[PDB]
């Protein structure tokens, strides 16, 4: 136990997609492996499951001519080759270890790897520092119109997750807007600096707003 | 394919009592006298973990809260008690037929005591007025039921229009809730008007929580 | 047996 899935991207409807999963720890060789993913819906869908040879592979019908689930069993590698993706295929991909000698379900996933299949171009996030009517104290960030997801909203590096709230994106006809609250006390701010921080992957960008106040 | 109907879309229950999640299957999910059925916890911001495997089997590390029963097509899973860290979306799922099947998820929330939410407005940022934009954030933190009431009022009118609402997941220490609104303007509009108001109403309290700024 | 013949563990022998 301990997958490491990667190679989430947004692509283009029609297009393909490699993701990829570092096994270590155990003996990877031994054990039969699975793909399953997550719908923005919260839907949980079996995606492909293949033995610990790579003789057997099984695929749901939705699923089977389109993608071929491999694997590397010399570096200990699970993949998932994907082909004429679809606008349902966007989902959070966790690399699931299946089994060995008996069908115990899912005992371990992965954390996952977002592949977002839409035809909306990538946008870069706008980060706004939210001082209250600046003068315990609550502050505020927005990350507003960006796409696709997600984005890794920090406060001072993580360093402060005491009264933290992200909320959930919403989008906004393409564009996404997320945001999060810190509550600290009056004396830790503006005496000490809590620093609205952002960052957008499909972008590259790495924003570091400041709370300044009003 | 084997469908699998789970009872409880949601379920609500105190802090103390027992729940109880259902998974009826369209059709039988037993092979060789066994019952290829499992049951999934879901926290935000992770993946499934697994709690039962086989209807019955509690996967070690499980606290034995959680116990399973069931056969063929009718499952049960149950929390007894249910502490306040088992706030979740419980999936169950079928293994005896390709292709393997998952439920539509249960979400467990406790009964916890009322809250009256933390009202916190913002006005827009320097940075976005210089971007033709106005959003005016009002967060409303720690408070319960989920189930609140945000009316903005711009010069005292009751702006509809443009109202981006965001809730989040039922915290797993206190059990509360917590809710963001945005009123996105452009600052030509924003700039016609001066008090910008954020009004929560909640079972907690007759009278709505006012947050409000004079535009300066 | 603890898999089944028609699920994704049929190779598990």
């Amino acid at each position: 136990q301990m997958l490491v899935e990667s190679g989430g991207d947004l692509v283009k409807p029609g297009g393909s997609l490699k993701l990829s999963c570092a096994a270590s720890g155990f003996t990877f060789s031994s054990y039969t492996m699975s793909w399953v993913r997550q719908t923005p819906e919260k839907r949980l869908e079996w995606v492909a499951t293949i033995s610990s040879g790579g003789a057997y592979t099984y695929y749901p019908d939705s699923v089977k001519g389109r993608f071929t689930i491999s694997d590397d069993n010399a570096e200990s590698t699970l993949y998932l080759q994907m082909s004429s993706l679809r606008s349902e295929d966007t989902a959070m991909y966790y690399c699931v270890r299946r089994a060995f000698d008996s069908d115990v379900g899912f005992a371990s996933w992965g954390h996952r790897t977002l592949v977002t299949v839409s035809a909306a171009k990538t946008t870069a996030p706008s980060v706004y520092p939210l001082a209250p009517v600046c003068g315990s104290v609550t502050l505020g960030c927005l990350v507003k119109g960006y796409f696709p997801e997600p984005v890794t909203l920090t406060w001072n590096s993580g360093s402060l997750s005491s009264g933290v709230h992200t909320f959930p994106a919403v989008l906004q006809s393409d564009l996404y807007t997320l945001s999060s609250s810190v509550t600290v006390t009056s004396s830790t701010w503006p005496s000490q600096s809590i620093t609205c921080n952002v960052a957008h992957p499909a972008s590259s960008t790495k924003v570091d707003k400041k709370i300044e106040p009003r | 394919d084997i469908v699998l109907t789970q009872s409880p879309a949601s379920l609500a229950v105190s802090l103390g009592q027992r729940a109880t999640i259902s998974c009826r299957a369209s059709e039988s999910v037993d092979s060789y006298g066994n019952s290829f059925m499992h049951w999934y916890q879901q926290k935000p911001g992770q993946p499934p973990k697994l709690l039962i495997y086989r209807a019955s089997n509690l996967e070690s590390g499980i606290p034995a809260r959680f116990s399973g029963s069931g056969s063929r097509t009718d499952f049960t899973l149950t929390i007894n008690p249910v502490e306040a860290d088992d706030v979740a979306t419980y999936y169950c799922q079928q293994s005896n037929e390709d292709p393997l099947t998952f439920g539509a998820g249960t979400k467990l929330e406790l009964k916890r005591a009322d809250a009256a939410p933390t009202v916190s407005i913002f006005p827009p940022s320097s940075e976005q007025l210089t971007s033709g934009g106005a959003s005016v954030v009002c967060f409303l933190n720690n408070f319960y039921p989920k189930d609140i009431n945000v009316r903005w009022k711009i010069d005292g009118s009751e702006r509809q229009n443009g109202v981006l609402n965001s809730w989040t997941d039922q915290d797993s220490k206190d059990s509360t809730y917590s809710m963001s609104s945005t009123l996105t303007l452009t600052k030509d509009e924003y700039e016609r008007h001066n008090s910008y108001t954020c009004e929560a109403t909640h079972k907690t309290s007759t009278s709505p929580i006012v947050k409000s700024f004079n535009r300066a | 047996y603890t898999t089944s013949t028609r699920g994704d563990l049929a190779h598990v022998t």
